[PDB]
């Protein structure tokens, strides 16, 4: 009983370091969560029942998503390799179930987060300033690494505590995250993290109400508008570019970064309108482009992209209305569960549970914002990291709220 | 920097027989390998980016693959306009490097 | 989208010459410009480039300390200032523009220039 808790708090402490710093750390963490499950031999049947207000919605959402993706492959004969990445979201079920069976200590998650962030900063600094690398990602893809950095920085920003030494240990998390993100480019992750950290400022300060948030976002908007009124400001330099890009797209000159991605979106949405219920199927987005009228009369980069670069548009065009609903569910059901746990924790006091729920909600929001400009299911590392993090956070939050 | 060797340095094959080009790498370049085709006295044109994705206006005959640090381009069949020099590049390191350049 | 460069000619060793790469159909300060040279009857060789927005510059081993790459958003042109020329720098110099960052995470040249000859 006690060893199950100790070997689980050690695992939650080591999870960020394994995921980021260790090369094959995802497999190591999977083996760790699977060997903890082999010691829950006598339990794990009396763990699901009392935590069925949190475990069952997650299991139902994951099973429905898997069934929809399998049914969008049975009807449209596709190679089985298109569902390997979706097959990795089943690990959220296992992670949450293991966590709820063996109660961890959430106080060791935050120290693990900050240690992982610091060590990843050191690794990226070495991989950029000495072994010159264009985009210094530790051992994985740049996009997946950036998403992991953003998610873990948000998690670390939700430090449970009020002492002066805790706020300066949570702002350091954002500082390390933004340094790591700027080291490997991918400014979109920086923008997403900075945007989604503003709602987190209510979790961060248990004095910061909603009016103080409305005025804060008003001040941010005023600062953003002030930049556009300075003629030489770089913000006006990267905003006028997008404005001119939109204007060029509104006539025939669609051969640009904004224009190319606003043209695959239109082709995807026009096909989704044609076939609402069943699209081409899971994956197979290239069929929409190759059967389109624009590609048959124009030679451009928009006809070579394997998949769309927006999660909602890609899901709607490829796997239809049921697939769109289940894809939105994979990100909305955890949000509802986190809100339900946060409300109970706040009604009970217990600042650790409230901070955990806030961190989960921020992770969900950041994942949605990232999916606004990319497909999360494309990268296996991103999928497995998201599944594991959501499972662990949901399990710990449910354990804190229920008891 | 990072050094690449291409083999063969120059090959000769008739039309219809598939050819494969091997590009090596001194250090570990993950996927930042691109392939170009240069015809005599003209600017090179991109063929494959990220070692497995074709570019616009490139026939489906061209295809690339990765096996660890062994990056290989192959052509399913040679049309009369496929006779040109090919190069392989790394973009993982900040100082990019081109291969020696095979010739068909 | 078009990249046009001019400025090649006869330069005795120890001289200086500037290559201007005028661009059209896109914005230079948004994307990045890479310079690639090819010696007569030899393979392609990279020399320098600039970053997208920050303007950070990297140079090859042989040309560092003597080559000064720069950009001018007002005229939407990119320059490579060549200094302390030697007989080993004779080549045809091409421009290059990387693909969209979201399409390819790593740099890969998609549009090139017509190329200029410097002796
Ligand atoms: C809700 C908000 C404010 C979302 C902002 C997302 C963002 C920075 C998009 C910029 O596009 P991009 O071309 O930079 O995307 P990417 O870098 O991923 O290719």
């Amino acid at each position: 009983n006690k060893l199950l808790s100790r070997m689980a708090t050690v695992l939650v402490f080591a999870f960020p370091v394994l995921i980021l710093c260790v090369p094959r750390g995802a497999g190591v963490f999977l083996a760790g969560v699977g060997v903890l499950a082999l010691l829950g031999w006598r339990g794990m049947g009396r763990a699901w029942r009392e935590y069925s207000k949190v475990m069952t919605p997650l299991a139902i959402a994951v099973l429905a998503f898997m069934l929809v993706y399998v049914g969008s492959k049975l009807y449209f004969h596709t190679p089985w390799n298109v569902i390997d990445n979706p097959s990795r979201t089943l690990l959220a079920i296992l992670t949450c179930w293991v966590i709820v069976r063996a109660a961890p200590n959430p106080a060791w998650l935050w120290r693990g987060i900050t240690v992982g962030l610091f060590l990843a900063l050191l690794i990226v600094g070495y991989q950029k300033f000495a072994l010159n690398i264009d985009r210094p990602s530790a051992w994985i893809q740049a996009i997946a690494f950036a998403n992991m950095i953003a998610a873990l920085a948000l998690v670390g920003f939700a430090r449970p505590g009020d002492s002066r030494g805790t706020h300066m240990e949570a702002w350091v998390n954002l500082l390390l995250g933004t340094m790591i993100l700027m080291l490997n480019g991918t400014r979109g992750a920086v923008v997403a993290m900075l945007v989604t950290s503003v709602p987190m400022l209510m979790i961060r300060y248990r004095r910061f109400s909603v009016r103080m948030l409305i005025v804060a976002v008003c001040a941010v908007a005023t600062l953003a508008i002030g930049a556009y009124m300075v003629p030489d400001s770089p913000v006006s330099k990267r905003v006028d570019d997008a404005v001119s890009e939109i204007q060029m797209y509104r006539q025939g000159n669609i051969e640009t970064s904004v224009g190319v991605r606003l043209k695959i979106w239109h082709i995807g949405l026009q096909y989704f309108s044609e076939h609402p219920w069943t699209g081409v199927g899971v994956g197979q987005f290239a069929r929409i482009l190759h059967a389109s009228e624009f590609c048959h009369e124009t030679k451009s980069l928009a006809c070579v992209l394997e998949h769309a670069h927006n999660d909602i548009v890609e899901a709607a065009s490829t796997t239809g209305i049921p697939g769109l609903m289940v894809m939105l569910g994979l990100f909305l059901v955890p949000a509802v569960l986190f809100a339900r746990a946060l409300r109970a924790a706040r009604s009970l006091g217990n600042p650790q549970g409230v901070s955990l729920g806030g961190a989960g909600l921020g992770v969900v929001m950041a994942s949605l914002i990232s999916g606004l400009t990319q497909v999360t299911m494309a990268h296996q590392a991103n999928v497995v990291f998201y599944a594991g993090l959501i499972g662990l956070l949901l399990g710990m939050a449910g354990r804190e709220a229920h008891s | 920097d990072i050094q690449m060797t291409q083999s063969p340095s120059s090959l000769s094959a008739s039309v219809g027989d598939r050819v494969t080009i091997t590009c090596r790498a001194s250090q570990s370049v993950s996927s930042a390998v691109a392939w170009y085709q240069q015809k005599p006295g003209k600017a090179p044109k991109l063929l494959i980016y990220s070692a497995s994705s074709l570019y616009s206006g490139v026939p489906s005959r061209f295809s690339g693959s990765r096996s660890g640090t062994d990056f290989t381009l192959t052509i399913s069949s040679l049309q009369p306009e496929d006779f040109a020099t090919y190069y392989c590049q790394q973009s993982y390191y900040s100082l990019v490097t081109f291969g020696q350049g095979t010739k068909v | 989208v078009q990249l046009v460069e001019s400025g090649g000619g006869l330069v005795q060793p120890g001289g200086s010459l500037r290559l201007s790469c005028a661009a059209s159909g896109f914005n230079v300060y948004s994307s990045s410009i890479h310079w690639v040279r090819q010696a007569p009857g030899k393979g392609l060789e990279w020399v320098a480039y600039i970053s997208s927005y920050y303007g950070s510059t990297y140079y090859a081993d042989s040309v560092k300390g003597r080559f000064t790459i720069s950009a001018d958003t007002s005229k939407n042109t990119a320059y490579l200032q060549m200094n302390s020329l030697r007989a080993e720098d004779t080549a045809v110099y091409y421009c290059a523009r990387i693909m969209f960052k979201w399409v390819s995470p790593n740099m890969a040249f998609d549009y090139w220039g017509q190329g200029t000859l410097v002796t």
